[PDB]
């Protein structure tokens, strides 16, 4: 059937988009005491675990394709998943927008994992130091609010505070001109819809998303005073469909704006 | 048969749907208040379908929740102005409604905190003493 | 008679058939009292039990009435019920205006006095004061706006808030002390309303508002009491917002106060509009955010009783619509739990019947149908629907929504905590809740954890337990050390940081499992920084343990000690005890779950002085319906289920059991089908909750637990509401095993002393193999390497190690005892004691593998051991024995050369001894000696039901009883067994199951122990039943639900691997208990000598051909061998060889040399080929493979006899028939056809006239069936292509031998019962009337699986007990006699004339099983009943080939005439038929 050797053809491609292997971290009583490590280690197995068996998954796909094994159940079902164009339930782990075609989740599964094996080159070459400086999209990442509690964990390590007094911060700014101060992490790929950000500064705008550079999260403590009228609490959703609130960011509304008018137009920061 | 789309279809449906002698009571106030909800829930109504941007989710902003707010109104006009053929716009039990409108009616089913934020908003916006003026706006710089 | 009256509509029919009945037992009445009422337990009355003095509670709490009812001045039920309601509704009101004058002269004042305060608080109820509480600050509220209506003026509504601030403080002061658990639950309720109240009168005065009409004032739920109404009932009326509702008044006895969040104030409102919009609310959300205690708590602030059901996916209609009448006719309220969960169809009608409702609700803004009755609806009722994501179509428009889409943990904390009277709460809940969400995120996940809200309140009541405690040794030790006493001084220097660690290290490390440990650690780092606690060791505890150890044989240890790790747990164990009172013991099994709460049981009653008796229940072996309770549909009895009776006997205190320690311990898995009942148990309620609706209160002494070894199915609901203690693998090391069985070996005797001196002296002799890295333990590491048919469990090779040294022990004392005069000397010993120790590792730890990985664990122990060993080059240790004087002798010299008769040749009984069979007789004999049940696995066939046969019976004094375990097997079966061959007698332990044969060990063999179906949660109930019993001793009785002790019983167990289709792996816990032998096939070396044996037996017919009988022998083995390899299972589900078909082979030679004076040799290779192709052939399904076949016994034939005729001894129509000559000689084809042609006129003639062409296959079918016939049992699986004539040649078949034709008239309506009476007609048919039916089964004619497993019965057994029963059986033993009177027999008893009817129908009665060849439903088939594949001989029709259409072709076109001599002869002709001739004439032209 042809339906069968088109599969064989977007199995070979998916296959040989994806990469191969994925290296876990490696365990020290240092980098155990360290949150980040631990965050990090977790990512790594969880991303290794699905790399693998999506691998091994498209490996038995092709090897039926050839006609040299047979559709098990799972197998069959897969088979399915794969003709119809639905995402098989086996592969999505991670939250995943519910409209995404199989073709999406795999590019986003490279791309994940690409930054995955980053991550861990990175931390093989150094330690929990070089990880802290390591910038990070929210969207790549399988639980991102796990990362944020993970920065504030180690802010609240290093400098022997508690956690419930620290509050977060975030400075927008470019690449290239941002500073890697010691409560400081950054993260790439945020999308601001709705408005535009210049000097941690809010304006209305047009545009369907405007591209933050680098956003730092500052962990720093309570100052116990009221925020300004210009602060606006906007959410931090995951993707597009706006069903993951990771946390919530406060900006500063420039001048002659309104924060109802923040609050009506829909304006949010998105992962991706 | 679908609902046609607009905000002056919404508001005409709304308006003909309610009998036309409860929105003619003994206070003269009152149609007025209704004229606002019914404008309050086109607008709701209308941002469903840009359902990623004017919410997060499809909310069920139905017929029930339009009708339970009249109800609402009708009962605090009835309890506020006691048989007044005319009440001050500032005597009105604004905060009544607004809260019963952000809570239990348009509000039940809003499980999202900014959505509950936006819908706030938006009653502060137009449930209040300064829409009895001439000079309201019920939306800016629209065109 | 409910139309009055309608509160006692509640109930259902039963209780008011009790209540009528029992009208004047006014004391057997107090069930239907705690089924209707929400904290009425009880009523109190006097000593005359004649009037009605009050009320009470299952607290302890009582109400007397002010006016008493008296029962003799009313005698009707309903009158006097009327009065105490009314009475108790007058009275609650009478005391709630006492008390609210009471608090109101508490209200206004600078100061309180902590006395005063505390009394009248012990005054009234908790429900009351709280009520008091509640209209005091309304009122003083109120008072406030309407002086501040002015305007602009002063605030002494600051001295309102300043008033509840200062009464809140002497609370902070009174919960510090110790006080009774009641006005500390009284004063925890006081705290919390207290808190809730300041905070909005804050928020009131951050507000400025100066208006009581004012909305932020009106939102706030407010209560409004006059003493001028002359109605009690209506003096009380709660206004929130626009919203009003009177008052309940009913007694709610003491309830769990729900803190008053902000989400909780906002669900108040929500639901407070849409009731008095009169429709109800649906506060959806996801689980555990308090939604059903919202809803609760609503509820019972207006004095109203909530109903609470849960919508689990096994859900009750005719209990739901009998409580949901009930409700409607009382007016009391009903929520329902996770209404998603429900069933489509039950969805449907539930949300039919609450629609209904509702919209007679809507109406009454009054009487509606319900269970076809008419129902009065008060106007109080409501009804609440919480779900999980919506509303079902029909409710959408009916029912208001609001999301409980997170609650306020933050404030929960704070709140909760202040209750308890911590300081500085604000700083701990934030730091808690916090924490308990790293918990939940940061933690790895595992089925048993939990960090939800629940899990924060038992935390937090928990810490607030361990200040008191703190707080009162604190006290003590100022009390013996100075004099000065002071609570705030105390209080204040007390830290609060560290007792809030330490709860949270009493309640959740237990829980972890050892890599989480640290985690938690550096999570409170994180979270309580710098501050560390330190746990108190329990040296007392400590020191019972040990003695306790000590006398149980079991290694204790402290710290890094040996043991160390298992203590700890069992201290762990101890603190979940005393901080809940329901426990969890999870971890796989071997963490030693059983002895650590045994040993604590056993350390607590001889310190604490208090004696603890332990109830262990298995709950999947038992039914669900007796493990709560029966209810009768009908006669509506209510009969107590297990758990029920002993909770009702442990409440009833009958011998001091309140004062004992009672642990109720659920060994066994759980599912959330059972479990869910003891939902209400395991919370704080703690109250079982029956159908009937009788709850008892659970005593504070009584512990439940649950020794589960994994929680992969269990529901999060259970999880979060027990506490939860993880026993790790870890915990229970090697070292502990080996040191318990030491010393277990040199304390007691193994008989029940010389012997005792044996053991102790075995036990030195082995005690360097046994210590810490020796021989056993790298032995078994290794072990575990390789691979093994079952799971492999470190405890079964260890029991089974230690049951073998104990076998060698014994053998040691029968030497000693066979020779007094020389007693084994101690170098003896040692030399005998080593080296029955290595062969005792070599056929443990390897007895469940093939032969490959024993001489891999063989050569890794002659690598690493020290003991002497044989010194064969080749030959394994395994094939080696160890004789009595210690020395290794070849298991060979043990194998005796038999020579079985001649007439015994292939026959069921005889056994012919090799080294598998001595082997095995040897294990057996060894693991039979200790009665230790053990499972022989192995492939189909193998010998091992007749390996185990033959060991039975050898033993003299253990019977057999056969029990062919089915798909559907269920524990009714054991229960059946037992009821047959045992009896229940009463001893003075209890009562006991014993043989009714004196001095017999009843040995229960299983057929097929891993084929019965497990259910949805991977439970077998079966091998749970047979755990219990293995490892308990005994099981329950359901009947009477008591403890049986079995006695002289012991399983035995045999099963194909579970690799194989329709077996299912059975469960560690069990497999613990269990050796398993692996009997592969038998080698062919032992094929050889096995079947040369049969073959020199038989060949003494003839001597002529004696000479023959080696290489014959050695091709049948030969061939065959390929057949195993070539025709694997992978290409077809039946492709499946076994030494079965080599004795089938040997019997059907011997069966047709039989007659036969003399034979050559050609005749007998003829004879030899033609079983080949009868048995190896027919079952092939591609014409290549028979081709093969073919030619491989042709080669066969050739190799083994080369010095013979090709044409004659295998030419190539191999057809042998009994219907020409007497004898069973081969027949010419020809002749053959001519004989069943006439056969086939006469059956024209006779039978059916349907006409049959004879093309060559049906001759060979024919053939075939027919042998099937004759031989008796035969049992034919015929398969081919629908059409093919598998039913046209059965018939034909029978109808020449005489078999009467039998098919059952299948249709749609053609229930189980219909085929079980076609059965059972067909039995008396074939044994009562020594008639021989050919039953036609064919698969359409079955509808259900249960048909297969009556067939695969009855092929088994060759009958069917089922069937027969009572009048029936007593029929059919009536029937049987005439019968065995008519042939001559004479047998009276029930017994032998069942067992000569079982002979009747398995010579006569002939069942064949007709179907299409579908492989993947072969498989299924083979799968689901193994018995049309063990013994039914299976043919494969097929489709008719080239050449029988072409024949079909020329005999049915015969009568036509197309013979066209134009007809010319094409140059190319297309043939198709094989056999077309040279010249093709027109009509073999149209025919091909
Ligand atoms: N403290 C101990 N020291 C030495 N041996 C022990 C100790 N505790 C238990 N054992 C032994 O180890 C084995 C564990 O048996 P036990 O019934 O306690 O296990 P379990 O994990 O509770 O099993 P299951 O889940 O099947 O009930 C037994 O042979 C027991 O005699
Ligand atoms: N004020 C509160 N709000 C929400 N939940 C609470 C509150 N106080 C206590 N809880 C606890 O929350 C837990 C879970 O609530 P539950 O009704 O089971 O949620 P669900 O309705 O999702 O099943 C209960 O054990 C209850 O004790
Ligand atoms: N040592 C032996 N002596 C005699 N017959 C044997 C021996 N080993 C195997 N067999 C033959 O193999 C068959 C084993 O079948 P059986 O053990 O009843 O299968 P299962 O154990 O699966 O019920 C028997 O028919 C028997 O004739
Ligand atoms: N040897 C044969 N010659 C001619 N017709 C046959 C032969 N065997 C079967 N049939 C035909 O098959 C029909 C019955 O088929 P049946 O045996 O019921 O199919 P199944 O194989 O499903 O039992 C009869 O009508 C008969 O004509």
């Amino acid at each position: 059937p042809a339906w069968m050797r088109t599969l064989h053809t977007t199995a070979s491609n998916w296959l040989h988009l994806i990469p191969q292997t994925l290296s876990h971290l490696k365990r020290t009583v240092e980098n155990i005491k360290d949150p980040l490590f631990r965050f990090f280690e977790r990512e790594v197995k969880m991303g290794a675990k699905l790399l693998q068996d999506v691998r091994q998954d498209l490996a038995d796909v092709v090897q039926v394709c050839e006609g040299k094994k047979k559709q098990t159940n799972y197998l069959r079902t897969l088979i399915n998943e794969l003709v119809k164009g639905i995402l098989p339930r086996s592969w999505s782990h991670y939250t995943v927008p519910a409209g995404m075609t199989v073709i999406q989740w795999v590019s986003d599964f490279s791309e994940r994992i690409k930054q995955l094996q980053n991550i861990s080159l990175a931390a093989a070459s150094g330690g929990a130091k070089e990880l802290k400086n390591i910038h990070v999209c929210l969207g790549g990442l399988f639980v991102p609010e796990a990362y944020i509690t993970a920065t504030r964990q180690y802010v609240a390590q290093a400098n022997s505070w508690s956690l419930e007094e620290l509050c977060l911060e975030v400075n927008v700014t470019t690449s290239q001109g941002a500073t890697l101060d010691a409560c400081s992490f950054g993260v790439t790929g945020l999308k601001l819809q709705g408005a535009t950000c210049n000097n941690n500064k809010l304006s209305l705008s047009n545009a369907i998303s405007t591209a933050l550079p680098l956003t730092q999260l500052r962990w720093v403590k309570q100052t116990n005073t009221e925020k300004k009228a210009s602060v606006v609490t906007l959410p931090v959703y995951l993707n597009f469909t706006r069903a993951d609130l990771i946390f919530t960011v406060d900006f500063e509304i420039a001048t002659k704006e309104d924060p109802r008018s923040f609050y009506e137009r829909g304006v949010a920061v998105l992962c991706t | 048969f679908e609902p046609p789309p607009g905000v002056k279809a919404n508001m005409l449906r709304t308006f003909s749907s309610i009998p036309v002698s409860r929105i003619c009571k003994s206070p003269n106030e009152r149609a007025r208040l209704y004229f606002l909800l019914a404008w309050f829930h086109a607008i709701i109504q209308e941002r469903l379908r840009y359902a990623p941007l004017g919410w997060s989710k499809k909310y069920e902003f139905g017929e029930s929740d339009l009708r339970s707010a009249c109800d609402t109104v009708d009962t605090w006009l009835d309890d506020t102005a006691k048989g007044r053929q005319n009440i001050s716009p500032d005597k009105i039990p604004w905060s009544a409604l607004k809260t019963l409108m952000a809570q239990s009616i348009y509000g039940g089913r809003v499980d999202n905190e900014f959505d509950q934020r936006l819908l706030n908003t938006f009653l502060e916006r137009l449930f209040t003493t300064r829409s009895f003026d001439s000079e309201f706006k019920l939306a800016c710089k629209v065109d | 008679e409910r139309s009055s009256f309608p509160r006692f509509y509640f109930v259902g029919d039963e209780d008011l058939l009790e209540i009528i009945g029992n009208s004047k037992n006014v004391a057997k009445l107090q069930k239907h009292f705690k089924k209707m009422f929400a904290g009425v337990s009880s009523i109190i009355l006097n000593e005359d039990n004649s009037v009605v003095l009050g009320i009470s509670s299952r607290e302890g709490e009582e109400v007397m009435f002010k006016t008493p009812v008296s029962i003799t001045e009313h005698p009707k039920i309903n009158e006097w019920l009327t009065l105490v309601e009314k009475e108790m509704r007058v009275t609650l009101a009478k005391l709630l205006a006492e008390s609210v004058t009471e608090v109101e002269i508490f209200g206004k004042a600078t100061s309180i006095d902590p006395n005063t305060y505390i009394t009248w608080i012990d005054k009234y109820q908790a429900q009351l004061v709280v009520l008091s509480a509640q209209i005091a600050w309304s009122e003083n509220v109120e008072t406030a706006l309407s002086s501040m209506g002015g305007g602009g003026d002063a605030a002494p509504l600051h001295s309102v808030l300043s008033n509840v601030e200062v009464t809140l403080n002497v609370l902070a002061d009174s919960v510090l002390m110790e006080q009774p658990p009641l006005r500390r639950r009284k004063l925890e309720h006081l705290i919390t309303e207290l808190v809730h109240q300041r905070d909005v009168t804050r928020s009131l005065i951050k507000s400025k508002i100066d208006n009581a009409k004012s909305f932020e004032w009106l939102s706030q739920m407010r209560f409004y009491f006059d003493p001028k109404q002359t109605d009690v009932l209506q003096q009380l009326s709660i206004q929130m917002a626009n919203a009003k509702f009177n008052y309940g008044f009913e007694y709610l006895g003491v309830q769990d106060k729900l803190v008053q969040t902000p989400l909780t104030d906002r669900c108040y409102l929500t639901m407070t509009q849409a009731l008095e919009a009169r429709l109800g609310g649906s506060p959806f959300g996801p689980a555990g955010t308090g939604k059903t205690e919202s809803v609760k708590a609503l509820g019972h602030q207006l004095g109203r009783f909530v109903l609470v059901f849960n919508c689990d996916e096994t859900f009750d209609f005719q209990a739901m619509g009998r409580i949901f009448v009930g409700l409607c006719q009382v007016g009391a309220w009903g929520c329902f739990d996770e209404f998603n969960r429900l069933e489509e169809r039950m969805l449907s009608a539930v949300s039919q019947q609450v629609q209904c409702i509702q919209e007679a609700l809507r109406e009454h803004s009054i009487t509606c149908e319900l269970l076809n009755k008419q129902v009065k609806v008060s106007p109080d009722m409501a009804i609440f629907i919480t779900m999980n994501p919506n509303l079902p179509d029909n409710l959408k428009k009916l029912f208001r929504s609001l999301a409980m889409t997170k609650p306020d943990r933050q404030l929960i904390a704070q709140v909760m905590l202040y209750s308890q009277g911590f300081r500085t709460a604000e700083v701990l809940a934030n730091k808690i809740v916090p924490f308990f969400k790293l918990c939940d995120e940061q933690l790895s996940s595992q089925s048993h954890y939990d960090f939800g809200l629940r899990a924060l309140k038992s935390v937090l009541v928990s810490a607030g337990n361990v200040k008191r405690e703190r707080i009162q040794k604190i006290k003590r030790e100022k009390e013996e050390r100075g004099e000065a006493v002071d609570e705030g001084e105390i209080a204040e220097n007390l830290p609060e940081q560290e007792i809030l660690i330490q709860s949270v290290c009493e309640t959740m490390v237990p829980k972890l499992v050892a890599e989480d440990i640290p985690l938690l650690f550096s999570l409170l780092s994180d979270v309580f920084p710098g501050v560390q606690y330190h746990r108190g060791e329990m040296t007392a505890l400590r020191e019972e343990l040990k003695k306790v150890c000590q006398e149980m044989y079991l290694t204790y240890g402290d710290g890094e000690e040996v043991g160390g790790m298992w203590v700890e747990k069992v201290l762990q164990l101890y603190q979940i005890t005393q901080i809940n009172h329901g426990l969890m013991m999870v971890g796989p099994s071997g963490s030693g779950k059983s002895m650590a709460w045994r040993v604590l049981l056993k350390a607590l009653e001889r310190l604490e002085g208090v004696e603890g008796v332990a109830h262990i229940i298995d709950p999947k072996a038992i039914s669900k319906d007796h493990l709560y309770g029966t209810l009768d549909p009908n006669t509506r009895e209510w009969t107590d289920g297990l758990f029920t009776h002993v909770l009702r006997k442990i409440i009833d205190s009958v011998r001091g059991e309140l004062q004992k320690r009672q642990w109720i311990v659920f060994d066994g898995d759980v599912d959330p089908e059972w479990v869910e009942n003891l939902n209400s148990v395991l919370d704080d309620n703690k109250l079982l909750t029956l159908p009937n609706g009788e709850r008892l209160s659970l005593p504070p002494n009584v512990r439940i637990m649950f020794e589960v070894q994994d929680l992969k199915y269990a529901t999060l609901a259970t999880v979060s509401r027990c506490g939860m203690v993880w026993f790790s693998e870890d915990v229970l090391s090697t070292d502990m095993i080996f040191n318990n069985f030491l010393a277990r070996l040199r304390s007691i005797p193994l008989d029940e002393s010389p012997m005792l001196q044996i053991q102790r002296d075995a036990a030195t002799i082995m005690q360097p193999y046994f210590t810490s890295n020796g021989l056993v333990t790298k032995a078994l590491e290794h072990a575990f390497q390789l691979e093994h048919i079952m799971d492999l469990t470190r405890l079964r090779c260890l029991g089974s190690l230690f049951s073998m040294l104990h076998q060698a022990c014994r053998n040691v004392a029968q030497y000693n005892a066979n020779h007094p005069d020389f007693p084994m000397q101690i170098e003896q010993l040692e030399r005998y004691i080593q080296r029955y120790l290595v062969y005792a590792i070599l056929w443990s730890l390897s007895g469940d593998s093939r032969l490959k990985m024993r001489a891999e664990l063989g050569e890794y122990i002659r690598r690493i051991t020290t003991v002497p060993l044989p010194t064969a080059p080749n030959i394994p240790i395994i094939d080696y024995e160890v004789s009595i004087s210690g020395e290794w002798s070849p298991w060979q010299a043990k194998v005796p050369q038999i020579e079985v008769e001649t007439h015994k040749v292939a026959a069921p009984d005889v056994v012919v001894p090799t080294l598998d069979t001595v082997r095995h007789e040897a294990l057996l004999y060894t693991w039979l000696a200790e009665h230790k049940p053990l499972v022989l696995c192995g492939p189909p066939g193998s010998g091992k039901t007749m390996t185990l046969f033959s060991a039975l019976r050898a033993l003299p004094d253990m019977e057999v009883v056969g029990l062919n375990f089915s798909s559907a097997t269920t524990p009714e079966l054991l229960l059946k067994t037992f009821d047959h061959y045992c009896e229940y007698r009463r001893t003075p332990n209890g009562v006991v199951l014993a043989p009714v044969q004196l001095g017999k060990w009843l040995v229960l063999f299983c057929d097929e122990i891993n084929l019965p179906d497990m259910d949805k949660y991977g439970t077998q109930r079966v091998i749970s039943f047979i755990r219990q019993m293995v490892e308990h001793g005994g099981f329950y009785r359901t009947s009477d639900q008591t403890w049986v002790k079995l006695e002289r019983i012991q399983f035995v167990g045999a099963c194909n691997p579970p690799t194989d289709p329709g077996r299912k792996p059975l469960s560690h816990r069990f497999l613990r208990h269990v050796p398993v032998v692996y009997v592969d096939y038998p080698g062919p070396a032992s094929l050889t000598q096995i079947y040369g044996t049969f073959n020199r037996a038989m060949l003494r017919l003839i001597p002529s051909l004696r000479t023959y009988a080696e290489p014959l022998t050695a091709a049948m083995v030969e061939f065959y061998t390929m057949s195993q390899e070539r025709f694997t299972q992978d290409t077809q589900p039946h492709y499946i060889y076994s030494p079965r078909e080599m004795t089938r082979w040997v019997r059907g030679i011997f069966e047709a040399l039989r007659p036969l004076e003399t034979l050559p040799v050609e005749g007998l290779i003829r004879i030899w080929a033609h079983e080949a192709l009868r048995l190896f052939q027919d079952r092939l399904v591609e014409d290549e493979e028979r081709r093969w076949t073919d030619e491989n016994i042709d080669t066969v034939a050739l190799k083994h006899f080369p010095n013979i005729d090709r044409e004659k001894a295998m030419s190539r129509p191999i057809l042998y028939s009994n219907w020409l000559s007497k004898d069973y000689i081969p027949v010419d084809q020809e002749e053959l056809r001519d004989y069943v042609k006439a056969r086939l006129k006469v059956f024209y003639e006779e039978e059916l006239d349907v006409p049959l062409v004879l093309f060559n296959e049906v001759l060979d079918h024919v053939l075939r069936i027919d042998r099937i016939f004759r031989q008796p049992q035969g049992h034919l699986l015929l398969i081919g292509v629908s059409g093919a004539g598998k039913t046209t040649l059965s018939r034909f078949v029978a109808w020449m031998n005489g078999l009467s034709v039998y098919q059952i008239k299948v249709h749609r309506k053609y229930t189980g019962e219909d085929f079980d009476e076609d059965l059972r007609t067909v039995l008396r048919r074939s044994g009562c009337k020594n008639e021989k039916i050919a039953f036609i089964m064919d698969e359409s004619n079955v509808l259900d699986s249960g048909f297969l497993e009556r067939m695969n019965t009855l092929l088994a057994n060759g009958e069917v007990p089922g069937l027969f029963e009572g009048d029936e059986y007593a029929t059919l033993m009536t029937q049987c006699k005439e019968g065995a009177q008519k042939e001559g027999l004479m047998l009276d008893s029930h017994e032998e004339l069942y067992k000569w009817f079982t002979s009747q129908v398995i010579r006569n009665l002939h069942v064949v099983f007709t179907m299409n060849p579908s492989s993947e439903g072969l498989k299924d088939r083979a799968a689901t009943s193994p018995a049309l594949f063990n013994r039914c001989v299976l043919n494969w029709f097929g489709d008719w080939s080239t050449e029988a259409l072409y024949q079909v072709g020329k005999e049915f076109t015969s009568k036509m005439d197309l013979e066209k001599p134009n007809y010319i002869v094409p140059d190319y002709m297309p043939v198709v038929y094989d056999k077309l001739p040279q010249p093709p004439s027109h009509r073999e032209a149209i025919v091909n």
